[PDB]
């Protein structure tokens, strides 16, 4: 799941950087991908 | 003639309603795409309506 | 100790999710001052 | 030229009822603008329909 | 006839316009269908507007 968040996340890295995007979506994307790395530090924390 | 001109005055107006909302939209969309606070597609778009 | 290393971690992510709506929050307030969006929205960015 | 006056009288009908909704979109958004209600963007686009 | 072509040359003006803010979705979108970032469909639309 992070791997396809980190994924979106260049995905819409690059529209913004072509400029068909506004940094907003680049920012939700952003805040997406953290939210995905904090569940898996959670996860990491429950297997270990 | 004159209900011609009036026609033609009209269309006038209309366009320049048009007009003026179009240079509203380009100068409060211009210190946003600096930012990145609007796409620079949808500046370019605003720009091609102006 | 694994709970302090995935919760230092954890922080770290939940810090720059809390970064990225700070700069939604940027972007949302310049797009209202700047008339384009109106109150409703950078209040719904704030709330985020 | 009576069925020429009637469609002209038509379209100035459809007119008439078009300026009426700008007409009362424009009041309906002039107090929300001020307490920011709506977007300045869409008051200058009800006020350029008008 | 001065007139005439005035307007005439308006009009060019707006397809101008328009073209140029075709070629320039179509700048945009050509390096991002390469990496799928916008859809094959979107793409072409794009490339039948320009």
């Amino acid at each position: 799941t992070l791997d396809s968040r980190m994924a979106s996340l260049e995905l819409v890295s690059q529209r913004r950087a072509a400029g068909a995007a506004t940094a907003l979506d680049y920012q939700e994307a952003v805040g997406l991908a953290e939210q995905a790395r904090a569940e898996r530090e959670s996860t990491e924390r429950q297997l270990r | 003639f004159k209900a011609a001109l009036s026609r033609a005055q009209g269309e006038l107006a209309r366009a320049e309603a048009q007009l003026f909302q179009a240079q509203a939209m380009v100068r409060r969309y211009e210190p946003l795409v600096k930012i990145d606070a609007v796409s620079q597609q949808d500046f370019d778009n605003a720009m091609a309506a102006l | 100790l694994a709970a302090t290393d995935t919760l230092r971690r954890e922080e770290a992510a939940r810090q720059a999710l809390a970064g990225s709506s700070e700069a939604a929050m940027a972007l949302a307030k310049a797009r209202y001052e700047g008339g384009v969006d109106d109150y409703l929205r950078y209040l719904d960015a704030q709330r985020s």
